[PDB]
């Protein structure tokens, strides 16, 4: 109830500061201070609680600071960080408000409930997902070693405080690395351990609060947290190992663009010099399509520059529109390159979007603060989409569909690329936004999306050796959408794909999904040319694991029990016929049993397995299987 | 010493390093036949726990001579091989990996009769390392082939890093 | 200097029929191959037989002396994976070897042409586990390796370079035997003249460690602790000025009382490099009236030219 009103008051103050009535809203900064003083500076003289009121005042202040941050920068954020640092270094009651400061960008405050120092590393390890945590485990080990060094510095009180001064001055190179490359993952990992170290040590928590109380680093961390959510759909997303080349490309793009990333610490002072420098540099370096990611900082600070004029960039926008209307023979054009920060002046003249935001914030006031930053960007993109659909090639894309004119022509509408097979071979090879096409077939309009899903099936005919992420996106959309009888038949003629085995093994309740799965394994087990044999063995092992893991599901599983009996009869036939694939399936079943083993029930099955291993087998064929079954026998025995 | 740190808890780091040079002179000379001083000392070492990670380089290097010097008696080196195993589960040894592979080769060359005691020493270390075994794959081809070491569990942890399992 | 191709054709005719088609024939040919630079495709992958599973002494010893010199002509993305494969093959035999001499020989071929190739995630852990050692001279450049790779990839080493320095000062003020002090006085002398870039925001480890540890009753302490003072002002200038009205008092025991003889060639150099580096001028030079003529006996008693 107070998150919408504080955001509406901040928007009204920004609209008053942007208009000519700047003197009627300049005296509200103390009104922005007492709300920060009722939870932090309230326990300076006398401690009182009012714990729920302080928790509600800290969350509304955190939402107002993470919504736009046009009021705290840069004369009020340094005073708010110092008051929080003084409250954290005063006592243990006022130092518990840092978790709401940690829940904005590095949120993991509910991992450990102040118990214990040995369980903090386990909570930091369990804070991940953790599917691919190779570098995350080393980062957690480095954070645990840094916390151990901080604990040794706290236990070295007070004649060996050199390590405490090293932990306090541990942001020297980190402040220089974030101003040139904008990478503070290790600093965010080290700052997340300060909440775990504040459980029973007052001096270590005070040293960790004084070490991260830099006014120059807090604004950089806020800018890094605000810029991390802008690369979700604008730039290309990748892993941690591929982010170094993207950071090097975003940090080194031009010669005139390098004099603004490390400099301009007080960016909220005038907010007009950087825009004028960008407008002067865009007129000189034209007709080249360079700096695709360097204009993201100017686009993110476009709506935050409330201290600018009304028609200051009108001539630059007119020059950009005149240059864009005569450079259609370059062979490389992007409508989202620099037009996102130029068309925002036409929809932000005098309280245009502010009233539409305040009406949506006061109509519901339930969840109008999480996806508001994406909705504002979507509205700014759709405000210029009607002019971009009429100024660009709208009737010439079907006659000049080349490799250079197929940049953003794949997602124009729903019936834009429904039969284009030439662009699909390039979209499957590039895969820049391959996962975004499956969301339109799963969000709404399920009756008119299945043919588009057939286009995804065309992708299943296009790239048989797909990646793991594309296979996961194809398996999630086939399981999340109903009427998947057409998608379950794709495994009838699959070579090595098998995209309907893992999707049908999760939840199967139809007769068509059970009548075809009971015969496909028996058809694949007959072809003993090792192509369909390993796939049928993996499918039988996955079916056995799904039947064994479901301890309570289900009540209407009579057909599932009949399919399991028909597969166990086929498994017995494959064990009586074959020896290598049967041993591989037995080793897989033993591994699936030992992954969740809790009793000695596997040792009783050794007497039934020793009689079956000597019934129908060989001596030379089982030598390769005996080197892998020894670990399964050791896991079943012990 | 061993009654003090078991009743206080995990706060005993403020009086720890004032007795390390008192322990450095223990391993230098011992006129007692049988060396009962190190045997009575390791019973207090086995109850350390996970609070001595800042002074490990002053006690773990000087305990190499106990299983290396030929002057040591036979019951003296039997109780110091699992002493590292008592603190391996509590402590972390991501950086300490080179001194438990090379000295144990020439250790096993001297006393082959203590294989049943020293066979559990590397187990708690390779349980702690995990993905730090693929470098030392021919080391078995250097060591065990020379010494005929066979056990049912040994075919598991060699295979687990090959297939890629984690448990 | 007009027919290099004749020597190259003779080398490719003689060595290829010996290496591809017993003990001394490997050494006397691999020392001939690693003598001068060449223009090297199949000869790099020829080393999959010698130093993998050998039990001799001079096979894994000479494995790094040749391949580090054959890769001297180091944008062409053709043989970069070959250089990475050689860099991965050297680490699996430079660490896993039991002999200390071969482990000393695998560090004598490292150059500055591999700074961008050691920034990969599959190559940092090869040197992350090469810290603890019984051999002392291998650990001398162990801080130099993490100091050279400190400014090259700073975005992934910032918790790492601060947790090796906290274990240093824990054994200075808590030592009781001369062996640990003699090892530490040599270990601390390498970082003050190799990597100044990890020192300039880090006054506090080396400030308090060089105050109380200068009053030790073995001439080796005087010879080796003063090696840190020998480069005390190159790494930082006009910073220690407010606390040096007591450092020039205990030097007379290094000068007079000729009973514990120390290396005065490095001691006078240590007392001399501090003047013109951080700007030490007149203000202590009147507090001693007597040592102005003792140097006249220093310049006439000892006959050392250094």
């Amino acid at each position: 109830a107070r998150s919408r009103p504080d955001l509406m008051d901040n928007y009204l103050a920004l609209i008053l500061s942007a208009f000519i009535r700047n003197g009627l809203l300049e005296g509200l900064v103390e009104v922005i201070t007492n709300s920060d003083d009722h939870i932090s500076v309230r326990a300076t003289i006398l401690l009182g609680e009012l714990l729920h009121m302080a928790n509600t005042i800290l969350p509304h202040s955190h939402s107002h600071h993470l919504h736009c941050l046009p009021t705290l920068m840069n004369m009020a954020a340094s005073f708010d960080i110092p008051k929080e640092k003084r409250l954290r270094a005063s006592a243990a009651l006022n130092c518990l408000k840092r978790f709401h400061e940690m829940k904005k960008r590095g949120p993991k405050p509910y991992s450990l409930h102040l118990d214990h120092i040995i369980q903090k590393a386990i909570a930091t390890h369990q804070k991940r997902d953790q599917y691919l945590r190779v570098q995350k485990d080393i980062f957690i080990l480095k954070d645990t070693e840094e916390a151990l060094l901080i604990n040794l510095r706290d236990s070295q009180v007070l004649q060996h405080k050199e390590n405490l001064e090293w932990n306090w001055n541990l942001i020297g190179t980190i402040l220089k690395w974030p101003n040139v490359n904008l990478r503070n993952y290790k600093d965010e990992q080290l700052h997340r351990f300060v909440r775990r170290l504040l459980y029973f040590y007052k001096p270590s928590s005070k040293l960790y609060a004084n070490l991260d109380l830099d006014f120059a680093k807090a604004k950089q961390l806020t800018v890094v947290g605000c810029q991390f959510t802008e690369f979700l759909l604008e730039s290309e997303e990748d892993g941690q190992g591929y982010l170094e080349d993207l950071v090097k490309d975003i940090v080194q793009w031009l010669n005139a663009s390098s004099g603004m990333k490390p400099e301009r610490s007080l960016q909220n002072n005038g907010l007009l010099t950087t825009l004028s420098q960008h407008y002067f540099l865009f007129i000189g370096t034209l007709s080249c399509h360079p700096h695709g990611v360097k204009m993201l900082e100017k686009c993110s600070v476009f709506q935050c520059l409330l201290n600018l004029c009304s028609l200051k960039n009108q001539d630059h926008l007119l020059k950009l529109t005149v240059s864009s209307l005569d450079y259609s023979r370059d062979g490389l054009a992007r409508v989202i390159l620099s037009k996102i920060l130029t068309a925002a002046t036409d929809a932000c003249r005098l309280y245009a979007t502010k009233h539409l935001r305040v009406l949506l914030r006061a109509n519901v006031e339930f969840f109008n603060n999480w996806g508001i930053e994406l909705l504002v960007t979507q509205l700014h993109d759709k405000n210029k989409t009607i002019s971009s659909e009429a100024l660009d090639i709208l009737d010439e894309a079907c006659e000049d569909k080349a490799n250079l004119h197929a940049l953003i022509q794949m997602k124009p509408a729903l019936s834009h690329l429904g039969d284009k097979g030439l662009l699909l071979l390039l979209r499957f090879l590039s895969i820049p936004k391959g996962f975004s096409y499956l969301n339109e077939r799963g969000y709404v309009a399920k009756q008119l999306e299945k043919w588009h899903r057939e286009y995804n099936s065309k992708y299943v005919d296009l790239i048989e050796e797909q990646l793991n992420e594309a296979l996961t996106t194809y398996r999630k959309p086939v399981d999340g959408d109903n009427y998947v009888r057409r998608s379950n038949q794709r495994l009838q003629r699959p070579h090595v794909y098998l995209p309907i085995h893992l999707y049908g093994q999760l939840v199967h309740h139809k007769t068509g999904c059970h009548l075809l799965e009971v015969q496909n394994i028996i058809t694949e087990l007959c072809r003993n040319v090792r192509t369909p044999d390993l796939d049928k063995w993996e499918e039988i092992k996955k079916l056995k694991a799904s039947l064994w893991a479901l301890g309570n599901i289900g009540s209407s599983n009579w057909g599932l029990n009949l399919l399991q009996e028909e597969n166990v009869i086929p498994d017995i036939l494959k064990l009586a016929k074959q020896c290598e694939v049967l041993s591989i399936r037995g080793t897989c079943v033993y591994v699936l049993g030992l992954i969740a083993k809790t009793k000695q029930g596997c040792d009783i099955l050794k007497c039934h397995n020793w009689d079956a291993v000597r019934h129908s087998r060989k001596h030379l064929w089982p030598v390769v299987p005996d080197d892998v079954e020894q670990l399964c026998n050791e896991l079943s025995s012990i | 010493i061993e009654q003090i740190v078991v009743a206080l808890g995990g706060e005993f780091k403020l009086y720890l390093p004032q007795l390390i040079p008192h322990m450095l002179r223990v391993f230098m000379h011992d006129n007692s036949p049988g060396r009962i001083v190190s045997i009575k000392l390791l019973a207090a070492i086995q109850l350390f726990g996970a609070n001595l990670d800042d002074y490990l380089h002053l006690l773990l290097p000087p305990i190499v001579k106990l299983f290396d010097a030929p002057e040591a008696p036979l019951p003296s080196r039997k109780a110091a091989l699992e002493t590292v195993d008592r603190l391996t589960e509590s402590l972390d040894f991501t950086d300490y990996a080179s001194r438990i592979i090379h000295p144990i080769v020439r250790t096993l060359d001297q006393s082959p009769e203590l294989r049943s005691t020293a066979m559990d020493t590397l187990s708690s270390l390779v349980f702690q390392l995990g993905k730090k075994y693929q470098i030392f794959i021919p080391m078995v081809n250097k060591v065990l082939v020379r010494h005929r070491i066979n056990h049912q569990r040994y075919d598991v942890l060699i295979c687990r890093i090959v297939k890629g399992y984690t448990l | 200097p007009q027919l290099k191709k004749d020597i190259q054709d003779g080398l490719l005719k003689m060595l290829s029929l010996v290496l591809m088609h017993d003990v001394g024939s490997i050494t006397l040919a691999l020392r001939t191959l690693g003598s001068f630079e060449f223009e090297l495709t199949q000869f790099v992958r020829h080393c999959a037989d010698h130093f993998l599973n050998s039990e001799h002494k001079e096979i894994r010893m000479e494995a790094a002396r040749t391949c580090s010199r054959l890769l001297t002509p180091s944008v062409s993305q053709t043989a970069v994976q070959v250089v990475a494969d050689v860099l991965s093959k050297l680490l699996v035999v430079g660490i896993t070897d039991p002999d200390p001499d071969i482990r000393y020989c695998v560090l004598a071929s490292l150059d500055e042409r591999f700074d961008a190739h050691l920034a990969q995630a599959e190559n940092l852990q090869a040197l992350f586990v090469a810290l603890n050692d019984q051999v002392f001279e291998i650990r001398e450049l162990a801080i130099c390796t993490v100091g050279r790779l400190s400014s090259m990839n700073p975005a992934f080493v910032m918790p790492f370079l601060r947790k090796m320095l906290i274990q240093i000062l824990t054994e200075l003020e808590h030592s009781g035997i001369g062996r640990i002090k003699e090892q530490s006085a040599r270990m601390l002398g390498h970082l003050v003249s190799n990597a100044p870039r990890l020192i300039r925001p880090y006054m506090e480890p080396i400030l308090k460690a060089l105050i109380l540890k200068l009053k030790d009753p073995n001439p080796g302490v005087i010879n080796n602790v003063l090696a840190t003072i020998g480069e005390l002002a190159q790494v930082s200038g006009l910073e220690m000025r407010k606390w040096v009205d007591e450092l020039f008092i205990i030097i007379m025991d290094m000068l007079q009382d000729s009973s514990l003889l120390a290396k005065r060639q490095v001691a006078l150099w240590t007392l001399g490099q501090l003047v013109a580096s951080t700007g030490y001028v007149v203000e202590p030079y009147r507090k001693y009236p007597t040592l102005l003529e003792v140097l006249l006996n220093f310049l006439k008693t000892e006959q050392n030219q250094g």
